[PDB]
């Protein structure tokens, strides 16, 4: 029960949000603009995945 | 104590027969947590009788769930007192109100 | 590359037992750092000195009581770890408390000394309730650091207390919150330099001056292997 | 004697030694299962939450 | 009259309070609620069951 | 025993790969596992020094928005990859590099202008692919000293600027034990760098930023 709620509140996405709109060269950077605080988590981006 | 309770405990307390309760109203003499004496005011003393009335508080004792049920003095000495109050807290109860 | 040293540019002692101080300047990001880091560290690992042992005259065990006294033997004991004090360079004391007659027993009544001071004189031991009524208690204060429970101790003694010596759990730890505010200072006409504001609220056995720089000591030399590779 | 020794024994002897657990009642038989344990300080038994 | 005894302190007529986590000082997303329960050890304890 | 706290001595040095490894501190008194690991982190991912790409010209275009023909990917596409360079620069603020191609075939990072004062440190790194017979490009890259991951907050183009080597740090605290008790912490701390400095001398490099940090209370 815990765990999924971990998850949705992760994936899930907000219309704006900080740090929304950028480009991001991979899941790395992301994490680590997360951690950094410089964007919100269910900020809306595009990524280079594989 | 319990911060938000409904009341009822003021009577919970008091009717468990657990807590020292004031057989009448009178000033407190002497106190040494085992041992609560009472000067019984003379509007209730009787006329030949000692007009004076101890309590011999329960300390630590095992209980049915080997627990102890020991009873804590809450008044002070020479603090006036009315039939009913209640003078000794017992196990899970404070001030006269129940506190599980 | 830019960096700035943090200095303790000013410390309010507001009160015996609440205190402010402030490290100006710090750069970005390092004034969560630091103030998280000394929190924590001053929160878990700053020493102090705190009562140990306790003996009265006349009692045999915690659960009994003691006659003419309106606190049970276990509520002295609590009240007794209450007391907090300062000791002048030894590592254990032993304080007696002589005291009888009606009316409190306060930490005042106990034998003072010349290394032992005590931050609240007000402190409250128990009410004696008779005229003859006397205790007298050797009280043992020892230096540490963190919470020792008496269960510990003992079974880490490995020698037999005699019968008559209770044992409190110690709380060695002075401190009791210590809340960190970042703010910007007005610093070379340039912004973003965090000041710092650390306020602490002790028991008051230490002065924050001491407090922070055992603090930033003991994260030093923990950092000292991160630097060591 | 529970000699400091003893405990670098058991550490040891439970290498890889699995315990049943065995919550009652069983009604089917994922209501069994074998872990491999690892020593704790306290006194209840540590389960994982999935 | 839960929120008129809230608003007679300085306290938040929301009823939720924004926490620090105590390892990282990041602050929580989103305030959460804090307050005094009144909680009871029930007659359970494990050193009677292990 | 009131000043005496217990000093790691590091298990390993796990380097996986030599971008990423797991350096291990054990053991380390309880609270001190996180106290130590949050602020390395927080000196790592956001006050790291270092050379990164952070403005760019591309011949003939004005704006991402315009997808230059002659490359296989888009404009904005190629700043993210510029982006992804890495460089170690010697002894200068800033520098304006220039990287020219042509010819039907991928454009990579061995082909810019090495002044000799500048080093790349992959020159294996794709920059684009060119998808004509005369298809080449030219540009001009500014690269800036600085600190932390400047994002793009600020015919020139922006590219948030990787100044801080470290691409990720995550470390984790668990269980270790000593004769007589199992409070204490082991410190996983795990990193993976952009590869100019390595990860081994970038937490040396963290740790010595703190140290400096707090000289002015120890004594």
């Amino acid at each position: 029960q815990d765990v999924v709620l971990g998850l949705y509140y992760m994936t899930r996405d907000c219309v704006n949000a900080k740090g929304e709109g950028m480009v991001l060269t991979g899941p790395k950077e992301a994490e680590r603009l997360y951690r950094s605080g410089l964007a919100s988590l269910h900020a809306r981006v595009k990524v280079r995945i594989t | 104590k319990p911060l938000v309770g409904t009341g009822m405990e003021r009577a919970v307390a008091v009717d468990s027969g657990v807590t020292a309760v004031a057989k009448r109203g009178g000033v407190v003499q002497y106190v040494d947590a085992s041992r609560i004496v009472i000067k019984v005011n003379e509007d209730e003393m009787y006329p030949g009788e000692a007009g004076i009335d101890i309590y011999n508080l329960t300390k630590y004792t095992r209980s049915n769930q080997n627990t102890c049920i020991n009873q804590m003095p809450c008044v002070s000495l020479g603090e006036p007192v009315e039939r009913g109050d209640v003078l000794a807290d017992g196990p899970s109860t404070d001030l006269g109100e129940l506190a599980l | 590359t830019e960096f700035l040293k943090p200095r303790l540019v000013d410390i309010e002692q507001v009160s015996s037992t609440h205190a402010k101080v402030t490290l100006e300047p710090l750069e970005r990001g390092f004034g969560h750092t630091l103030g998280n880091a000394l929190r924590r560290i001053l929160l878990s690992s700053m020493p102090g000195c705190a009562v140990t042992e306790v003996e009265i005259d006349g009692v045999l065990h915690e659960y009994s009581t003691k006659e003419g006294v309106q606190e049970d033997i276990l509520e002295i004991l609590l009240n007794l770890k209450g007391l907090a004090v300062r000791v002048q360079g030894k590592d254990e004391v032993i304080l007696t408390l002589n005291k009888s007659g009606i009316g409190p027993v306060t930490a005042a009544d106990i034998t003072h000394d010349g290394d032992v001071e005590i931050v609240k004189p007000q402190h409250v031991i128990c009410h004696l309730t008779d005229e003859n009524a006397s205790i007298s208690m050797r009280i043992k204060v020892q230096r540490g650091r963190g919470y020792v429970p008496a269960s510990t101790r003992i079974h880490s003694e490995e020698d037999e207390r005699p019968i008559g010596r209770l044992l409190v759990d110690a709380c060695y730890s002075p401190v009791e919150r210590i809340a960190y505010n970042v703010e910007a200072a007005r610093v070379e006409q340039r912004t973003d330099l965090d000041k710092l504001v650390i306020e602490m609220e002790t028991n008051g056995t230490i002065d924050p001056e001491e407090a922070i720089r055992r603090a930033a000591t003991i994260l030093a030399e923990q950092l000292e292997a991160f630097v060591d590779l | 004697r529970e000699e400091a020794v003893v405990w670098d024994i058991l550490d040891e002897v439970i290498r890889e030694h699995p315990v049943l657990l065995n919550r009652a009642p069983t009604l089917h038989r994922l209501g069994i299962q074998a872990f491999e344990p690892v020593l704790i300080e306290g006194k209840a038994i540590q389960l994982h939450p999935l | 009259e839960i929120k008129e005894l809230l608003k007679l302190g300085d306290l938040p007529t929301s009823g939720q309070i924004r926490l620090y986590d105590g390892r990282t000082g990041e602050q929580f997303e989103r305030p959460v609620t804090v307050g005094y329960m009144y909680m009871l050890k029930l007659n359970h304890l494990v050193d009677d069951k292990m």
